[PDB]
C-alpha cells in the first residue's frame, strides 16, 4: 500500500546547477511504453 | 488527505523499511505520476485514499482523483529545470537544455540527467514554473548513461 508525502513547491529557481547535454536520438516506442535506440 | 499543489514522494512499506518508488505532481486536486511507479494501484494521503482515474501503459502516465491537468509543452528552444526528488534527499532544481527523441510519430523532448529509478515522476518545468512533463521513462545510450523523455499528457 503506497502513500504520498509532500517534497516541495514547483518553482523555477534562478541560478540553479546547470548541467547535462542535448543528444538527438532516433528511438522507437513499443506497446509496453519502452523506448529503444534505432541504429 | 493533503491536496496542496506541489511535488510529492511516492513511498511503499511492503519492502524493507520505507522505500521511495517514485514522485508526482499535485495540481487542481489531481495527482500525476508515471504508470511504472504505481502500476495503477490506489494511494494513501494521510488517512485519505487516492483512486486512479486515467492511465496509459504506453504513455507511461496515470492520474488520481481526476483527469490529466498538465498541458504545458517545451517551446523547442529554451533551457528547462528538472525538479529532481531523489530517495532520502531534498528536492533540487537542475537546469538543462533538453535533447530530442526522434520517432516515426514525431519529436519528443529528452533531458540527459541520470538519477535513481525512485526519482521517476519528478516534474520538468519551464521558466514560468509550468510542468512541461515528467521525468523517468527513457533509454540507456551508447555511453551507458540514461536519457529520459519529457513525458506530457493531453488535457481534454
Ligand atoms: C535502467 C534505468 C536506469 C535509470 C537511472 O540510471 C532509470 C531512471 C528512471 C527510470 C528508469 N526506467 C525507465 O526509464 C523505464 C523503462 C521502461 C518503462 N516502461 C518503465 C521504466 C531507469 N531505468
Amino acid at each position: 500500500d503506497m502513500y504520498i508525502e509532500r517534497a516541495g513547491d514547483i518553482t523555477w529557481e534562478k541560478d540553479a546547477e546547470v548541467t547535462g547535454n542535448s543528444p538527438r536520438l532516433d528511438v522507437a516506442l513499443d506497446e509496453s511504453g519502452d523506448f529503444s535506440l534505432v541504429e | 488527505g493533503e491536496t496542496t499543489d506541489g511535488v510529492y514522494r511516492v513511498m511503499t512499506r511492503r519492502l524493507l523499511g520505507s522505500t521511495q518508488v517514485g514522485v508526482g505532481v499535485m495540481q487542481e486536486g489531481v495527482f500525476h505520476t508515471m504508470w511504472h511507479v504505481t502500476k495503477g494501484a490506489a494511494l494513501r494521503s494521510g488517512e485519505g485514499r487516492l483512486d486512479p482515474y486515467w492511465g496509459d501503459v504506453k504513455q507511461d502516465l496515470v492520474s488520481y482523483c481526476g483527469p490529466w491537468k498538465l498541458d504545458a509543452a517545451w517551446d523547442g528552444l529554451s533551457e528547462v529545470q528538472l525538479l529532481a526528488v531523489p530517495p532520502g534527499e531534498r528536492a533540487k532544481n537542475i537546469q538543462t537544455l533538453p535533447g530530442i527523441f526522434k520517432t516515426k510519430d514525431g519529436d519528443i523532448g529528452a533531458v540527459a540527467l541520470d538519477y535513481p529509478a525512485g526519482t521517476s515522476g519528478s516534474p520538468i518545468l519551464d521558466k514560468c514554473g509550468r510542468v512541461i512533463g515528467l521525468y523517468g521513462n527513457g533509454v540507456v545510450i551508447k555511453n551507458g548513461s540514461y536519457v529520459s523523455a519529457i513525458t506530457q499528457g493531453k488535457r481534454e
